């Protein structure tokens, strides 16, 4: 599953979260197996407009 | 007219009713959680602890 969040909003991507992200957009099980993947792309997904 | 003939079943009964008591009383313990009550945990803090 791929998407893109905000730099501060990294940290409520993980089981047992909570906040704004995690409750309303994206919802990760108490007991997920897996990982998860993070990166920067300021010089490519933000434009001077 | 004496009494205290009877200690043996006296004694049974008391027994009985003594460990029966503290069993019950036992519920009332911490056990080194936050609260002796599940409706309190519940209703004051996440799932994850």
């Amino acid at each position: 599953d791929s998407f893109v969040i905000r730099g501060d909003e990294v940290r409520q991507i993980a089981p047992g979260q909570t906040g704004k992200i995690a409750d309303y957009n994206y919802k990760l099980p108490d007991d997920f197996t897996g990982c998860v993947i993070a990166w920067n792309s300021n010089n490519l997904d933000s434009k001077v407009g | 007219s004496t009494a205290s003939a009877l200690g043996k079943l006296q004694n049974v009964v008391n027994q009985n009713a003594q460990a029966l008591n503290t069993l019950v009383k036992q519920l009332s313990s911490n056990f080194g959680a936050i609260s002796s009550v599940l409706n309190d945990i519940l209703s004051r803090l996440d799932p994850p602890e």
